[PDB]
C-alpha cells in the first residue's frame, strides 16, 4: 500500500502490517555479473528461509516462539517499543546482541522439535 | 543393583505444602523416565505423575494437575515431587519408580521397572 | 478403574489365576499390561510387562496373557513365599496414563 | 504413473492426484547460458514457493483458505470444473482473475497471521 | 559443540542432536567455475527442500510419517540401531531400499493431503 | 437401477462379534459415500457409522466408537461393518445407504440417497 | 435430540405437515435437513433434502422449509398410498454428524 | 474524558431478538478490545462477549455461544451485539465496556477500564 | 463463579477488608485480578487491576493484593462516599475469560 519500504519510517506496530510488501521484492562478460548479482540474492533469500526453519517459523512471517525476553537485551516497555520506535531504530539498539538471541531460538526448537517426536510416541 | 531413596517428608497441614525428593543410583539416571506412584494405607497403588527422560514434558493425574510439579535434575541424579495444596485424601505412601515412558528412539516400555522405599505422607 | 478380585487362594505347588477386567480403552487397545507383586511392608516389585515379558530376576512360575479386554497372570508352583498383593497396570494412552485399580491377596495354602 | 504431463489432458479432478508428479520436475558462451538457464529456473521455483508461503500454504501441494469464491470469477458448479474439464481450460478462464485472488490470499493471510498472534498472546 | 559433521562418527541417537550444526552448512574464466558450484550447491539444496515438502515435513529437521518399517529393509531392533550403530553405516545398510523408502512417503503424504482436504470440507 | 443388499449376520450371542456386508450395483461405487444407519424394532432411525468414498475417513457415534469398524473394498463394490462387543441394546434394523459425505471436490450431499434392504441384527 | 409428533392425518386431498424442532448447532446453523418416508415393512427412502429439494423420482406434492430452528415438510394433494412413518435428518457437525428425529406416523383418512 | 453511551433497545419477547448498539468517543476507538457484561436486577455482574480491536476475534461466554454475535465497525466508532433466541433467564442491565484484551503488541490488561450506564432488557 | 462475604462494613476512619476465593485454575493461576465499585444506580468502575494496581483518577486509600487463591481489597479508612456494592473479577484461561464474584454491600457507620 506504502511502497516497498513505505514503512520504513513508520512505528514498529505499524511497519509490522506490511512485511508482505518487502517479502515480495527479495526475488525480484557481462553475463558473469548479472549472474553473481542473481545467484547472490537466491543466496541471502536461502539463507533467510533455513534461518526460520531451523527455528521452526517456516512459511511465516511473524512466528511467534518460546525464548523468554531477557531485560539486559532491551529494558524498553512492550508500549514504547511498538508505539514510539521504528524498526531501524530498534536493529540498532539489539544489534549486539541479535547473534544471542539466534542461538537461544535454534535451541528452543531443537527441544521443542525432540519433545514433540516424544509427544507423538506415546501410543 | 538399581536404587530408588526417597527422602521427602512427613506431616503437613491441610492447604500446605511438601516436597519429596529421590536419589537414585545404579544405573544412567538421563536414560530412563521417571514416575511417582502413591497408595494410601489402606488402598492399592495410584499413579501420579509421569516425568520423561530429558524432564522436558510432565503428566499428571486429573486429581493432581493443578497441584503437584514434578521435576528432574540430571546433574545430581535426583528426581523432586512439590505436592501444593495438599489434602486429607492425599495421605499415602509415594513410591519414586524408574520407568513409565520411553523417548521415542528407545524401544517401548509403558510400565515400571524399579521401584524405591517409598516415603510416607500424610495429611492432618 | 479395573476390576481385580480382592483374593485367590490354592494349593501349595498348585496354579493360581489372577485377573484383572478393564476395557476396550485399556486393557483391549494396548498390549501394555503389567503385573506386580506387592509384599507387606514392601515396595511393589515388578513380575510381568508387556501382557506376557518377564524382566529379569523372576522366575519362571508367573505368566500371563490377555483376551478380549481381560487380562490374567498365572501363577504355578505356589510356594509359602508368594504371599503378596497382586496388581495390574494398565496403560490407557496419552489421557489417561496408568490405572492401577485392584489389589488381589493370594494366599497359598 | 501417468508421467510429468499424463494428466495433462485429464480432468481437474483426476489431475489433482498426481501433483507430485509435476512438482518433483521443476529442479531438474555455453557457461554463461546453462547457468542462466539455472539460475531462472531457481527464480522461478522460489518466487512460487515464496508466494505459497505469503498465503500461507507453505510445505503444502493442495491448500485450504478463507478466501471465498466470487461468483464473478466464475459461475460454474463443481460438477463442471472438477469433472468434465482440464486444468488447461480454467487456466484460460481464470486468467483476468489471477491477480485479484492473489491479493485476497495475501490479505487473507495477513489477517490470518495478525488474529493467531493475537490468541497466542493471551495468557 | 561438536561443529559440521563432528557427530559423524557418534551413534545415531547422539547425532540426531547435532542437525541444526551442519544444516546451517549446505548453503554456506575462473568465474564459471565458481558460479557453477554456487549454483549447484543451491539445486542440491532446493531438491532436498523440495523432497521434504513433497513429504510433507517443510520446515522440520526430525518429521515423523505414517509410513510403517516392514522389517525387511533392515530387521535390526531400536537398540541396535540408535545406540549402536553410526548414521554412515545405517545409510550402508539401507542405501539400495531409499527409493523404495520415498516412494512410499510421497504416496502417504498425498493420501494424507486429500483426508484433510476432505476433513476440511465438512461443516 | 441402484441396489443395495445387506448380505451380513443375523444373531449373535451378548457379547460377540457380528460382521455385516452389504454388495452395491448400478451406479460407481467409489464415487459416493457410505454409511449405516440402524432402526430398533419399536424405535426410529439412528445413525451408526459413515464412511468417505476412498475408504480413508471413518466416523462413528460414541456409543460404538470403539466396538464398530467401518471399511470399503471398492474393487469388489463393497462396504462391511465389523462390530464387536454387541450388547442388548444394539438390536437392530442396520441399513446400507450410499451418502453422508462428499471428498470436497464435489457437490455437498448429507443426503443418504440409496437404502438397501436391511440386515436384522439381534442379541440374544 | 430431535423432537416431532408422534403422529399427523388428513383426509385424501388434503394438505399435511410434520414438523421437526432441534437446537441452534443442528437445524439452525446447519441447512442440511432432509425428510424420509418409510412405509411399514420397508427401508427409507429419501423425500427431501437440503431443507427444500427434492430427488429425481418423486412427485411435487412433497416440499419443505426451514424457519428458525423449526423444519417442516408439507404435503400437498395427499393421496391414499402416502401412508408412512417419516422422519428428520439434521446434520450437527463435526462431532456429531446426524440427528434423526422420531417417526411420526402419516395416516391417510 | 471516555464516553460510551448504550442505544440498545430495552424490551423483547422470549424466542425473539434485540440488538444493542454503543457508540463511543474520547479515545481511539481501534486502540482498544471491547466487551458487553451483563448484570442481573438482582444478581452481580456476568461477562457475557468480548471483542478484539480489530473486529476478527470474538469469544463468549458459554451460555450464549449460540446465541450472540458481538461486531464492532471501526469505519464510525460502534459496538454492536446482537442476541438472538432471549430467555427470560437473559434479562438484566448490559453495560458496555473497554478493556478485558490487549493485541499482543501492547501492555496486558485483561481488566475492563470503562463503562458505559449500560441498556435495561427485559425479556417478556 | 468467585465466592466474597456479603455486608463488609466499619465506621469511618477504620481500615476493611473485602476478599474472593477462587480456585487453582484462576486466582491461583494468572495474576490479573481486577475490583470495581458499583454504587446503587450507576455503572461499576474499576478501581484495582492487575491485583496491585489502580487507575489514574482514583485516591491511594485503595490498595490489594493476592495470596494463594484469595484476593484481598483495602480501603484504608472508610468515607461516606465508599458506600457501594464491590465486585471482584478474574481472569480465567482462554476458555472462560473472566469469572465474577457476588456483591459485597460496604456499610460505612
Ligand atoms: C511520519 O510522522 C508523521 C508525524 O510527524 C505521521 O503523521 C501523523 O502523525 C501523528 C502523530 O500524532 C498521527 O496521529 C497521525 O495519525 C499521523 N498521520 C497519519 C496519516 O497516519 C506519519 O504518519 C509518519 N509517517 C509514516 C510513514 O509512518
Ligand atoms: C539474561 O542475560 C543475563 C546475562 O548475564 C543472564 O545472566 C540471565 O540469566 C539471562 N536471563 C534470561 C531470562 O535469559
Ligand atoms: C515505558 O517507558 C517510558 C519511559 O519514559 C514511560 O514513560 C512509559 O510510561 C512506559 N510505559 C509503560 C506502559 O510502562
Ligand atoms: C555494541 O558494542 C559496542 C562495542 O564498542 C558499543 O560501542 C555499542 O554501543 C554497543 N551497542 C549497543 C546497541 O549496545
Ligand atoms: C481421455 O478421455 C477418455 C474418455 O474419452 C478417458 O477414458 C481417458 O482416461 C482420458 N485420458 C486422460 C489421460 O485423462
Ligand atoms: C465479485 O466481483 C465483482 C466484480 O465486479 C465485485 O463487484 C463484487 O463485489 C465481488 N464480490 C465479492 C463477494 O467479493
Ligand atoms: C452445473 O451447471 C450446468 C450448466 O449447464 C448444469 O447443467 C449442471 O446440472 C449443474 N450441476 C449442478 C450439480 O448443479
Ligand atoms: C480478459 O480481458 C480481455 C480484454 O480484451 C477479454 O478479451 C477476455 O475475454 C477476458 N478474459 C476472460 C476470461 O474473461
Ligand atoms: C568415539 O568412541 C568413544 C568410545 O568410547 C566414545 O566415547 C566417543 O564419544 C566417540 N566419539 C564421538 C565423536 O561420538
Ligand atoms: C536387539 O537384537 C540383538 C540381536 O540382533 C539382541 O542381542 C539385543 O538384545 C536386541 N535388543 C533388544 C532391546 O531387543
Amino acid at each position: 500500500s506504502l511502497g516497498f519500504l513505505g514503512a520504513a519510517g513508520s512505528t514498529m506496530g505499524a511497519a509490522s502490517m506490511t512485511l508482505t510488501v518487502q517479502a515480495r521484492n527479495l526475488l525480484s562478460h557481462w553475463g558473469i555479473k548479472q549472474l553473481q548479482a542473481r545467484v547472490l540474492a537466491v543466496e541471502h533469500y536461502l539463507r533467510d528461509q533455513q534461518l526460520l526453519g531451523i527455528w521452526g517459523c517456516s512459511g511465516k512471517l511473524i512466528c511467534c516462539t518460546n525464548v523468554p525476553w531477557n531485560s539486559s537485551w532491551s529494558n524498553r516497555n512492550l508500549s514504547e517499543i511498538w508505539d514510539n520506535m521504528t524498526w531501524l531504530q530498534w536493529d540498532k539498539e539489539i544489534s549486539n546482541y541479535t547473534q544471542i538471541i539466534y542461538g537461544l531460538l535454534e535451541e528452543s526448537q531443537n527441544q521443542q522439535e525432540k519433545n514433540e517426536q516424544d509427544l507423538l510416541a506415546l501410543d | 543393583e538399581v536404587q530408588l531413596v526417597e527422602t521427602g517428608g512427613g506431616l503437613v497441614q491441610p492447604g500446605g505444602s511438601l516436597k519429596l525428593s529421590c536419589r537414585a543410583s545404579g544405573y544412567t539416571f538421563s536414560s530412563f523416565a521417571m514416575s511417582w506412584v502413591r497408595q494410601a494405607p489402606g488402598k492399592g497403588l495410584e499413579w501420579v505423575s509421569l516425568i520423561n527422560d530429558r524432564g522436558g514434558l510432565t503428566f499428571y493425574v486429573d486429581s493432581v494437575k493443578g497441584r503437584f510439579t514434578i521435576s528432574r535434575d540430571n546433574s545430581k541424579n535426583t528426581l523432586s515431587l512439590q505436592m501444593h495444596s495438599l489434602r486429607d485424601g492425599d495421605t499415602a505412601v509415594y513410591y519414586c519408580a524408574t520407568g513409565g515412558m520411553s523417548s521415542a528412539l528407545q524401544s517401548s516400555k509403558y510400565y515400571f521397572d524399579f521401584w524405591g522405599q517409598g516415603a510416607l505422607v500424610t495429611v492432618s | 478403574a479395573l476390576t481385580q478380585p480382592p483374593s485367590v487362594s490354592g494349593s501349595p505347588g498348585q496354579s493360581v489365576t489372577i485377573s484383572c477386567t478393564g476395557t476396550s480403552s485399556d486393557i483391549g487397545s494396548y498390549n501394555y499390561v503389567s503385573w506386580y507383586q506387592q509384599h507387606p511392608g514392601k515396595a511393589p516389585k515388578l513380575m510381568i510387562y508387556d501382557v506376557t515379558q518377564r524382566p529379569s530376576g523372576v522366575s519362571d512360575r508367573f505368566s500371563g496373557s490377555k483376551s478380549g479386554n481381560t487380562a490374567s497372570l498365572t501363577i504355578s508352583g505356589l510356594q509359602a513365599d508368594d504371599e503378596a498383593d497382586y496388581y495390574c497396570s494398565a496403560y490407557a494412552g496419552r489421557q489417561t496414563f496408568y490405572i492401577f485399580g485392584g489389589g488381589t491377596r493370594l494366599t497359598v495354602l
